[PDB]
């Protein structure tokens, strides 16, 4: 049944949200670990000129 | 350097003054012929420090207008319209080549299109008719068609014939003995050999022919039409 399932996704949610672990595991490469954007790799594309503020 | 210049404008200020005082004597005794319209034209137009070097074997119409530092080689001929104008760099003209009637060389004036680049003609080059070479290198012994447009930075080398109404585009080089044609410039076909005997043949003649000119064309006055534009 429908009407039996939005109470019971509620009341699992619910006692879910209840404990946490404040702590919880997260790689650290992982986006919010301990080495997130560590060394991260260079963008693809930029280029850096040379010559600039030259004249004539 | 800037000394020099400086001595130029004086000059200009005490001819000037001078020409002024001439003025005035010449309008006290009652004559105003300083007041004509007469054509202020010079064939061989400098600016301050480039004195456009011209070989004495080599003919130079009183239609043309050399300006800059434009440098003739021997026999070349100048022709009629052409307005070689050389004041940012030098503008070299091969020996034996010709520059034909209603034709032009430029240096590129403005500095902010990057870098000028001289322009060289090599030797024996049949520039031809409404040619509007923007400041481009030519080598030696090779044709350039009528109505061509070459821009600066194209190096046309030894025997690269170019078609006519060729709009060949700027850092382009043409390979030898291959012709380009159309807009832009595109490879057609490969240049044969009598028309390779045509170009130097060609050249010869255009040589000769100014030869023939140069001599007819610097022929006296004839005052008579001297007389004939002043009885009227
Ligand atoms: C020593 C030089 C005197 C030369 C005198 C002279 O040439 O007068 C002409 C000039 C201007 O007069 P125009 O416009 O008719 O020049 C007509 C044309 N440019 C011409 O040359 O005729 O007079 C002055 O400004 C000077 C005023 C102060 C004068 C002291």
């Amino acid at each position: 049944d429908v009407d039996r399932i939005d109470k019971l996704i509620a009341h699992g949610e619910a006692e879910y949200n209840k404990w946490r672990h404040p702590d919880p595991y997260i790689v650290p490469w992982a986006p919010g670990g301990s080495k997130f954007c560590r060394n991260p790799t260079p963008p693809a594309g930029i280029e850096i000129v040379y010559n600039y503020g030259l004249e004539d | 350097g800037t000394l020099g210049r400086a001595f130029y404008s004086v000059g200009f200020w005490i001819r000037e003054t001078g020409q002024a005082l001439d003025r005035l004597g010449c309008r006290l005794q009652g004559k105003n012929y300083f007041r004509e319209q007469l054509s202020r034209h010079r064939t061989l137009m400098n600016v301050f420090d480039k004195a456009p070097i011209v070989d004495k074997e080599a003919f130079v119409a009183p239609s043309a207008s050399v300006i800059g530092d434009v440098h003739i080689g021997r026999g070349s001929s100048i022709w009629y319209g052409c307005v070689l104008r050389g004041d940012v760099n030098t503008v070299s003209v091969g020996s034996g080549t010709n520059i034909q009637d209603n034709s032009l060389v430029h240096v590129a004036k403005s500095n902010l299109s990057g870098k000028v680049h001289p322009t060289i003609i090599g030797d024996n080059v049949t520039i031809g008719h409404s040619a509007v070479l923007h400041g481009c290198t030519v080598e030696d012994e090779t044709f350039i068609g009528m109505g061509a447009t070459l821009l600066d930075g194209v190096v046309v080398e030894k025997h690269g014939m170019v078609a006519a109404g060729a709009l060949v585009r700027q850092n382009t080089r043409i390979p030898s003995g291959e012709v380009w044609g159309g807009n832009p410039a595109r490879f057609l076909r490969k240049l044969t050999d009598e028309e390779i005997a045509f170009i130097s043949q060609s050249a010869t003649n255009y040589s000769n022919l100014a030869q023939a000119h140069a001599a007819e064309n610097a022929k006296p006055l004839n005052v008579i039409e001297f007389e004939k534009v002043l009885r009227k």
